[PDB]
């Protein structure tokens, strides 16, 4: 009954490292997987990603994009009370973030994706963050990957 | 719009072209208030803040369902000379409106 | 309420949604805030505008009245038409209601331009720019209280 | 009993059906009928009959489908707001996905199984009312950007024809549908 | 302890054909008889009603008069949050209804009410609202019976 | 099983343990560590532990220690406030108190377990720790009642002699904790 | 067990009895003796006895008896206004309703089982009292009608005749109720 406090969720949750939670509202509006990224969690990270098995700019990556998209969801539900115009520019950018992250992140339908063109997409979309917005993630990143443009993607979406 | 202060800025305040009246004590400025107010017209009253610093609440019988009159406290000649800090009317201000009383 | 197990559901639903809410009216009252405290300034700086303007017409008036004399400062103040009571169209701030005054008055076509008379006009003149600076110290404050009252009832 | 879906009967068949309709008494007692809660209910089938839908009722029908779902979504969604801060402290833009969730609510969902005309409804009359309902929707966003107020775009003499479509006859509704979409075409261009 | 989910009142739900629910909250404040409305029911209604039976708009006028009162009921809840000085005109229209519905039409007392005076109450409650809102009725029963003022019927 | 404290294990242990250290998720998402609530923790050991306190540590540390717990609950009454108007908007009296308790947060109560030397602390390195944070507040307040702006409070050299103390070694701190001394008694009444 | 009015026995009880008599711990702690809930608690033979208290107390008690319920009622309607948005945001037309259901409650209700005198009271006294409060609140509405704020009427000096009015002995009442009733009238004349 969508209830995590039921034996069956409660007992797994003692035994296994994390969970991957889909989302309902996610689903009814056709985004496809409907994986929802916010209460979703992986406890073995750490030792799998870094240098020398992936990617190096993986975990800042990571918790920059969650940081982001936390912040959107939020954003999103004041407007609807203040308006879109009582907003800074920031907030604005937030805005847009999650609306384009929800549409070309999460919704990748039955492609095959890499983990080189994922990081890439996700390079891609916090680009549209101005710079030194990006607090999590250090100097030298960010002068290697900043600034790819969204339209790559947008040949597929 | 009227404006309610001493009777030696009455002349100039009517010299402008403007509604002036004026008054001494202040038992008189609460009665001329709310002979002011019990008409209609009158969008803006000025009351000197010597005599009747919080107009809005001396008279606030008679607008609470209509807020068509805009009272304001203004400075007298007096003070137009001896000086005046606006800090302090603004920190009341923060008090009446917030209450806090945390600002500088 | 009936003890049911979907009951129970509904009601720890429903702790969800006043949790959210109440982060949500949090954010509300900061982005009122913040423009509350930037009205402020402008409301300072338009009340010492304010005393500025009224240091130099009073002086003019006083000058006028001693040395010209009360009786023909008084006539030349008969001799003034009256002002209407100009418009106080209506302003939205946050979702709600406020008159905004204005400040044309017929500049000009008052009676009595120039003639005999040398530091009652010079009064005059100083009266009507003291007159144009009350109304923006009118439209203001009124502003801000409206602010005031909005950051009370999120509160 | 009680109406307890934590039933095992009712969760030992949550588990082997290929759809759940699931009826509320919330919806029953203000004679709100069929009174199925549309939170509660799925159906699996919905992706398998897409190639019969495109080939028997329309080539862009599952798109309208997933626009109608996509708005009653919003509508849920932003009805957390409503139950704070009350309906009239949204802006124009949401109290226009409130209204139209409403319209659908009341005239799409609802269905009168004892009227002569209403008990049965085909595909393509639905189709229809679909199309008319997101063509105002979309016809009532334009009006917005161009600076009309919402509070006398629901007073538009349209929707009393979008109101009682239900109740048009098979035989009649073809003519109904282009009377009604002409009607749309031009009462938003005269209105602003 | 006035539980309709026990299983008492569950089963004779479930084996009878309808069922007539007091209501506490309504006999509080003196109304006889307390029959709440919405929890109500009758399976048989549709056999014994319509043209030839009782009048040809008695079906129609029970859906709208069920409609109405819930949104008043809906509305009572909202002025508990923001006060009825916030409220629109309509939903005070709405209010207004479900307040002289519970004073005029529900509470009888031991007198015996015919069909057509309960009928001609029920029209007289209706045009409380404007002509627009009752979509549940069609424009020949309202054209035929619409316009009625209570104070008309009392003495 | 969900931060609920009203489970049956959380109620046996509470009745019998001497010390409760509750940790919290909201200080280690500000990387804060050690994240232990220090609201909600609770030692029953304080009272019995004073004879062999002002014997093997310094006369004065038991009533020292009611200053840095005064000191950290002034602020969870200006809890009410900070959250309405930004900080820098507060009057000044209350600026001290938020500054001396954000530094004791950030230098007192946080520690490296992973550093050379932070990893482990004496009780005399404490014990002057809290004695030069007790030193700080009191001048800083003496300053303040002399009309003073608080801006230049927040930009003296003392400050990062300050955040300095947990790195020393626990031989070369007398040195350091001497000099402290000598500085801070220094900078506040130099200043007019 | 735990004030919990559901359990088995007090459920049978309540189909048998004619009359139910419901405590509350609320009024139990803020010493407001003898604790009975005005709001739940109910009886069935008051319509029976009607015939004998029109001969045997007096040929009005039952309008006053529902002349008061109606005010009970009004101010536990009010009492859902009240608490979260703040008494003096009302008018005077229900803070005068609220501190005459104030003045019902302490001086009419409220009885003191261990004094000498209020121990027992007898149909009459409560039948004068109840006629002092109604005539009190009809002249103050008058007089509230005649628009005079209402803190000059909270400060009149009769309403101290209402509150000690129940310690007043049996023997005395008869010539106290007198000058109280024409001392009320006088007040409210006397009054601007």
């Amino acid at each position: 009954d969508d209830d995590r406090t039921h034996p069956i969720p409660d007992l797994t949750g003692y035994i296994t490292e994390g969970q991957i939670q889909l989302s309902r509202e996610l689903h009814r509006k056709g985004i496809y997987p409907p994986i929802d990224p916010l209460p979703s969690l992986s406890r073995l990270m750490n030792n799998g990603v870094g240098k020398g098995k992936t990617r190096e700019d993986h975990k800042q990556v990571s918790d920059q994009l969650y940081s982001a998209y936390a912040n959107g969801v939020d954003i999103r539900k004041l407007v609807a009370i203040i308006g879109e115009d009582a907003l800074t520019e920031n907030d604005r950018r937030y805005l847009q973030f999650a609306d384009a992250f929800e549409r070309f992140f999460i919704n990748q339908g039955q492609q095959n994706r890499s983990i080189e063109e994922s990081l890439q997409i996700a390079w891609a979309l916090l680009s549209m963050l101005p710079q030194g917005e990006l607090k999590r993630i250090s100097k030298d990143h960010i002068g290697k990957y900043y600034g790819q443009k969204l339209e790559e993607i947008w040949g597929a979406p | 719009m009227a404006v309610i202060a001493d009777p030696e800025t009455a002349q100039g305040f009517r010299l402008a072209g403007l509604e002036g009246y004026g008054a001494s004590s202040a038992e008189e400025a609460q009665s001329l208030l709310e002979t002011l107010v019990e008409r209609g017209g009158y969008a803006l009253v000025a009351v000197d803040e010597a005599l009747l610093p919080d107009p809005e609440r001396a008279v606030e019988r008679l607008m609470r369902g209509r807020d068509l009159p805009v009272l304001l406290p203004i400075a007298g000649l007096k003070e137009a000379f001896q000086g005046h800090d606006v800090e302090g009317y603004m920190r009341e201000l923060v008090r009446k409106t917030i209450g806090f009383d945390i600002k500088l | 309420v009936s003890p049911t197990r979907m009951n129970l559901l509904q009601r720890r639903g429903q702790l969800r949604l006043a949790q959210k809410g109440v982060d949500l009216l949090k954010k509300k009252r900061d982005a009122l805030v913040a423009e509350f405290f930037g009205l402020v300034r402008e409301a300072m700086e338009a009340r010492k505008a304010l005393d500025q303007a009224a240091k130099e017409a009073y002086a003019a008036l006083l000058l006028a009245q001693a040395f010209d004399g009360p009786e023909v400062v008084a006539g030349a103040a008969l001799g003034v038409p009256p002002l209407e009571g100009v418009e106080a169209e209506v302003e939205n701030v946050w979702g709600s209601k406020v008159p905004r005054l204005k400040a044309t008055f017929p500049d000009g076509a008052l009676l009595s331009p120039v003639g005999t008379p040398a530091y009652t006009l010079e009064a005059s003149r100083a009266f009507r720019r003291y007159a144009e600076a009350l109304i923006r110290v009118a439209n203001t404050e009124t502003r801000l209280k409206k602010i005031g009252e909005e950051i009370k009832k999120t509160t | 009993p009680g109406g307890d879906m934590s039933e095992p009967v009712t969760q030992s068949t949550l588990r082997i059906v290929g759809a759940f309709w699931r009826l509320d008494a919330s919806l029953a007692f203000r004679r709100h009928f069929p009174a199925i809660n549309w939170n509660g209910s799925y159906s699996l089938f919905t992706s398998a009959l897409d190639p019969w839908y495109r080939e028997n009722v329309a080539e862009d029908y599952p798109e309208l489908r997933d626009a109608i779902s996509e708005l009653l979504q919003r509508e849920a969604g932003l009805q957390e707001i409503v139950q704070l801060v009350g309906p009239d402290a949204l802006q124009d833009a949401e109290r226009l996905v409130i209204e139209v969730g409403r319209i659908i609510r009341e005239d799409f969902l609802q269905q009168n199984a004892y009227h002569e005309v209403d008990a049965y409804c085909s595909m393509k009359k639905a189709y229809g009312i679909m199309k008319m309902i997101l063509a105002f929707y979309k016809e009532a966003e334009a009006a917005i950007k161009r600076g009309v107020s919402i509070d006398e775009i629901l007073q538009l003499p349209v929707l009393e024809r979008i109101g009682r479509a239900r109740y048009v006859s098979e035989e009649e509704f073809p003519a109904y549908f282009e009377e009604a979409m002409k009607e749309i075409q031009g009462a938003f261009k005269a209105l602003a």
